[PDB]
């Protein structure tokens, strides 16, 4: 209330309530907003009963309030949080999220639209299981994909020659055809190419591809060649990856859709969209970028050996008098798998890994500057908790979980700001989209190469364009790399993120950028006695700092 | 695997190899070792209770515990001691009687206690500690001599009473020392492995070194693999 509150009788302001609120603007006030209106007149006691025009005009305000909530048809117990509202409209902005809580949309090709997919934890029960996805996902996955694939095919300036579907090409022979699908291996063992319509071989022998890619199974593949309906060979002259599309004209065709949407998020019963607040928020991004810095460091920091420790220290040690926005430790942190425990007379596996994340807590301890300015981000890497307890230090499933609570439970409490995410993780900037990813990727595109019968810097440049024309983080089939029946939307790069930090250990650092896109090639912490960490300016500028 | 315990020259230069780093791979030869050596040597005993560092000379008669003991030492040293009577005898041969008692900022007494030790004598250490490695980097000099290792950790405290069992734990780890040396003996001068890389439980080690070495006689590649349980294939 105000300094002299008088309490006043609800009959007396009912009318002056209902009339603004019933037959200018807004509708069904509910007794709870009356009661709020009545506390906010307390405290708009001043000449209350005989002042026209400050009451009106904050109801007015009210309704100016109250109608982007929802739709604005009832007033409940918050109207004391409206209120709180009005008083208080009298770096934030950005997030973080993981593959879990990413929100689910899915894809109609009769329709040409995205369809929003409510979400099993906010309907459903899920107290038993809620997480174990349907038998029909995995077999509408690869058909989302190759429609996303289609579409973006289609869309391109060059195309507008037509292709063919497979199953047309059984009468027809001793002609030209165009045609894209699944490269991968059939059961006998030779090579095929999958479209739903239908499957054909491929012929080989004379087949010149366009270079700058890595020609890889279970990734889409422009087909040209002469069909032969004297077999079923298909002899191909070339092959090309389809081609990519930057973010602008990918947004537009959706006008500005609240996918990773902070401002505003859809649902089910309407669709939502926004670009009035977007040069805001870049004109906001252009000044005090530079204060606002976020740094990374290498991938497989170990916390188990003394020089590891070491190294850590120093860079803590320079990093204490500047903390930065962000930093994002990436990498698995124990050097040795952990899995079931053989033997009950040495320190089980488990309890030694929750001891090497006890010391950091200790180490954090002289710190406090970083610990207090700067927000904590860890990834898991290969061999973590989950992962090695089955996969045995192998590839394994790509959505991996977080790191356990019940072994960081010490973490949290030193610091103010400690984040764990998924391997694919998502951080939404005021006007920029990062996503972080490790795994292995030099080493699965040199082994599984494609054999066509016939200076380091142009491996990491056909890396990134397939990995950007594909447009998706795991170009490869089920075999390889098994993924989640629902969750593979994350995977898709079909928002194509302004910037994509490409964690591999097995690739030299470097800081390309194409189509658009900018990426960032983080190595392994420590090399060849050196320690190496990468920090990125948000002005499309990088620096490489190290320490021995 | 290759060369083993029991190594040997055939130069026929010895000055020249012992001042710089004698080369391997052109004079290499294992010869037998149905006997490894006559034992007759001092021991090290360092060892530690999750404060309970404790340490203890053969050589020497006096015990000093990091922070009715004396007399409960006394005892249980002299009942044991009728207990065991039998594998005393037997294996005085190789460790050998009463001592005096203690219970004592203090914390850096380890390093003096080394020091202490590696200038008066050159003698192997036997270590008992969950913290194994934990202990080897925060003492430096325990690198400089060979080391036995008898780590049986998963040891914890009652809460109440802990002295009477802690009593019993280091009496009997101190009077079966002589068997578990006794026993590393054996099985080392069985299996051709220096003492110092053998353990009572690490009975996988001599089948991977015999089966390893076997098949290095054979045609076969071992896939021979480190700090990862998955074999070896390249990739």
């Amino acid at each position: 209330g105000n300094v002299l509150p008088v309490k006043i009788q609800p009959p007396l302001l009912r009318p002056l309530a209902y009339r603004v609120l019933s037959r200018k603007y807004g509708l069904s006030i509910k007794s709870d907003g009356l009661s709020a209106l009545a506390e906010f007149v307390g405290t708009n006691i001043g000449a209350n009963w005989r002042q026209g025009p400050a009451t009106i005009k904050f109801l007015e305000q009210f309704a100016a309030v109250w109608k982007q909530q929802e739709r604005g048809l009832f007033i409940d117990q918050s109207g004391v949080k409206e209120v709180i509202q009005e008083m208080k409209e009298r770096r934030d902005y950005f997030k973080v999220i993981n593959a879990s809580q990413q929100q689910r949309f899915s894809y109609n090709p009769h329709k040409m639209q995205f369809i929003f997919v409510p979400n099993k934890k906010q309907n459903g029960l899920g107290g038993i299981a809620g997480f174990l996805p349907d038998i029909e996902d995995k077999v509408q996955m690869f058909l989302t994909r190759y429609y996303l694939t289609n579409d973006r095919v289609m869309r391109n300036e060059n195309f507008q020659m037509s292709i063919t579907p497979i199953k047309n090409l059984l009468g027809r022979d001793a002609q030209n055809f165009l045609l894209l699908g699944l490269l991968n291996k059939n059961f006998k063992g030779n090579w095929s190419l999958e479209d739903p319509s239908g499957s054909v071989e491929i012929d080989i022998s004379q087949t010149i591809p366009t270079q700058g890619h890595y020609y890889v199974p279970g990734c889409m593949v422009l087909v040209e060649g002469i069909y032969y309906s004297v077999g079923n060979k298909f002899h191909v002259t070339s092959m090309t990856l389809p081609p990519g599309e930057r973010r602008e004209i990918t947004l537009e065709t959706i006008g500005n859709l609240d996918l990773l949407g902070i401002h505003g998020i859809s649902n089910n019963n309407f669709i939502a969209r926004l670009d009035k607040d977007l040069k805001i928020r870049l004109h906001l991004l252009e000044k005090e970028l530079t204060d606002h810095k976020f740094v990374i460091l290498g991938a497989n920091l170990f916390l188990d050996d003394l020089k590891i420790m070491t190294a850590l220290s120093k860079i803590l040690q320079k990093l204490n008098d500047d903390p930065p926005t962000l930093l994002i430790w990436q990498g698995s942190f124990t050097s040795v798998p952990v899995f079931a425990s053989m033997s009950s007379r040495n320190i089980s596996s488990s309890t030694q890994f929750k001891n090497n994340f006890d010391a950091l807590a200790t180490l954090l301890s002289r710190f406090d500057n970083l610990t207090e300015n700067t927000t904590m981000i860890f990834i898991p890497g290969p061999n973590d908790l989950w992962g090695s307890m089955v996969s045995l230090g192998a590839s394994g499933t790509l959505p991996q979980d977080p790191i356990p609570s019940a072994f960081t439970k010490k973490i949290n409490k030193v610091c103010k700001n400690v984040v764990w995410s998924s391997n694919p993780t998502r951080i939404a900037y005021l006007s920029q989209e990062i996503v972080i990813f490790r795994d292995d990727l030099s080493g699965r595109f040199k082994r599984h190469r494609l054999e066509f019968p016939f200076q380091k810097v142009q491996e990491t440049r056909k890396l990134v364009k397939t990995i950007l024309d594909q447009g998706h983080l795991s170009p490869f089939l089920d075999s390889l790399r098994p993924i989640s029946w629902d969750l593979d939307h994350t995977l898709t790069l079909c928002p194509i993120p302004s910037t994509m930090v490409l964690c591999d250990t097995t690739s030299a650092q470097f800081d390309l950028t194409y189509n658009g896109c900018k990426v960032i090639n983080p190595g392994s912490f420590i090399h060849n006695r050196r320690a190496r960490y990468m920090e990125y300016v948000p002005s499309s500028k990088k620096t490489i700092q190290e320490e021995i | 695997m290759d060369l083993g315990a029991s190594v040997t020259f055939r130069s026929k230069a010895l000055g020249k190899g012992i001042q710089q780093g004698f080369e391997m791979k052109d004079l290499s030869m294992a010869e037998n070792e149905r006997y490894l050596s006559g034992f007759s040597m001092d021991i090290g005993y360092l060892l530690h209770f999750p404060e309970f560092f404790s340490l203890f000379k053969s050589w020497g008669d006096t015990i000093t515990i990091l922070v009715i003991n004396a007399s409960s030492l006394g005892q249980i040293y002299k009942q044991m001691f009728e207990k065991k009577k039998g594998k005393i005898e037997t294996y005085s041969y190789l460790v050998d009687i009463n001592f005096e008692f203690v219970y004592f900022k203090l914390y850096r007494r380890l390093s003096q206690e080394t020091t202490k030790l590696k200038e008066e004598r050159g003698f192997l250490l036997l270590l008992q500690s969950p913290f194994i490695t934990k202990l080897l980097g925060t003492i430096r000099l325990l690198n400089q001599m060979p080391i036995v290792k008898l780590s049986l950790n998963e040891v914890l405290l009652p809460q109440l009473n802990w002295q009477p069992t802690l009593l019993k734990k280091l009496v009997n780890h101190v009077l079966s020392s002589g068997s578990w040396i006794s026993h590393l003996i054996k099985l080392s001068q069985y299996s051709n492995i220096p003492i110092c890389n053998l353990r009572l439980d690490s009975m996988d080690y001599i089948i991977d070194v015999l089966y390893a070495r076997k098949l290095k006689k054979e045609n076969i590649v071992l896939w021979w693999n480190e700090k990862a349980p998955l074999p070896d294939h390249g990739g």
